């Protein structure tokens, strides 16, 4: 089912675009959202999409990522600008049940979902 | 690994949770001026419950636009950890209390009518019901009932299927139109009666 795409490695101060391959369901009408892990570390929220369209995301990426959805290509994405060193960690996408979940700091939460992608690497090199 | 919660349609939420020790549900109704949480206790040796219990027992807490973010929260040390979440929309999770007040309204030797009242429900609700009867006979199970189901605006009925001078029990439950994860309520309790002697 979810497929990350777009992870690779780049320097500080570089932008990366992370994607998401989906049904055409719930690209249209579940909660979804992006997440990380960095060794050591628990998996964390980093952005949130309600079906609605609407967005929320983590302090600490505020500004930077931007979360988005297409609906005639049935993708997820995760736009990062300004990565820093602190930004390398495995980023996940998940979604949502069907119903469950209707406000974007709902979607930030890793407890929200049971559907995981596998996990895309996203190295940033010391500047 | 499922949390799953009911409305009463007016102020009581009850929320079950089953995982593979102390929790509890917080409950966050967006845009509202109150919170409230109830302490997770055992049901099964499986599963956790408990209300959320929201006010005045026939008081129409929420409304449609409500939007009511629940959370399963657990100890971790001195932390508490979220296990589950979900956002509740009330009237997509109905659940109505068992109907309440049976009683037979007139039996005969083969006919009984038998009503009965619908609590925690605003007279909308009366109106947007089905109903689900059974009846338990000597030698028979609740299982083997007969089983009527019926999409009406009335809180009686008269049951056709019964043999003289013979005892019986009545049990009914009901479930809204409305909401895509709505559900039956209990059963009623069964109440008793015998119909007369062949004439
Ligand atoms: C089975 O028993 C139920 C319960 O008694 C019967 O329903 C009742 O039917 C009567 C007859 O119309 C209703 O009385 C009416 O009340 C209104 C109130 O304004 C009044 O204007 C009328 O003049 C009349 O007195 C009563 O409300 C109604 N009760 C309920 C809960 O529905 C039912 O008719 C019985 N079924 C059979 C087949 O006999
Ligand atoms: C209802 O609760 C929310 C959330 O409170 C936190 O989360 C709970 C699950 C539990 O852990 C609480 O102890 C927490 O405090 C409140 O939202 C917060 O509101 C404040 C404004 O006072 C805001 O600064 C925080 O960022 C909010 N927290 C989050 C996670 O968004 C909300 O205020 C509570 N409502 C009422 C009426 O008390
Ligand atoms: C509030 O509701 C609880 C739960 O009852 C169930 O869920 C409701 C939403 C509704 O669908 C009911 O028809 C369901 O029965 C009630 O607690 C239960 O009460 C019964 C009767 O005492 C008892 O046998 C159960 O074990 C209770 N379950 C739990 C989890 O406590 C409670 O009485 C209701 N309170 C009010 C004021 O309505």
């Amino acid at each position: 089912q979810l497929q990350e795409s777009g992870g690779g490695s780049v320097q500080a101060g570089g932008s990366l675009r992370l994607s998401c391959a989906a049904s055409s369901y719930t690209i249209s009408s579940v909660c979804m959202g992006w997440f990380r892990q960095a060794p050591g570390k628990e998996r964390e929220g980093v952005a949130g999409i309600a079906p609605d369209g609407s967005t929320g995301y983590g302090d600490s990426v505020k500004g930077r990522f931007t979360i988005s959805k297409d609906n005639a290509k049935n993708t997820l994405y995760l736009q990062m600008n300004s990565l820093k060193p602190e930004d390398t960690a495995m980023y996940y996408c998940a979604a949502a049940s069907p119903g469950r979940c209707f406000l974007p700091r709902t979607a930030l939460e890793p407890a929200l979902y049971y559907n995981w992608g596998q996990g895309t690497q996203v190295t940033v090199s010391s500047g | 690994s499922q949390f799953t919660c009911f409305y009463n349609s007016r102020a009581n939420i009850s929320c079950v949770w089953s995982q593979d020790t102390s929790c509890q549900v917080h409950a966050w109704p967006d845009r509202r001026r109150w919170n409230q949480t109830c302490e997770l206790l055992p049901v099964s040796q499986a599963s956790w419950a408990c209300n959320l219990i929201l006010g005045a027992p026939d008081s129409q807490k929420l409304t449609t636009v409500d939007i009511v973010t629940l959370r399963v929260l657990c100890r971790e040390g001195v932390r508490w950890r979220v296990m589950a979440i979900q956002d509740f929309k009330p009237f997509e999770n109905l659940r109505l209390m068992a109907p309440i007040s049976l009683q037979v309204v007139h039996v005969e030797t083969h006919r009984c009518n038998i009503s009965w009242e619908i609590s925690q429900a605003s007279h909308y609700f009366e109106r947007h019901l089905e109903f689900e009867a059974r009846t338990l006979s000597p030698g028979h199970t609740w299982e083997e009932a007969p089983l009527l189901t019926l999409k009406q605006k009335q809180e009686w009925i008269c049951l056709e299927t019964l043999t003289p001078d013979t005892q019986y029990e009545f049990q009914v439950r009901v479930k809204p139109l409305q909401g895509e994860f709505t559900t039956w309520s209990p059963w009623s309790q069964p109440l008793a009666f015998r119909t007369k002697p062949a004439a």
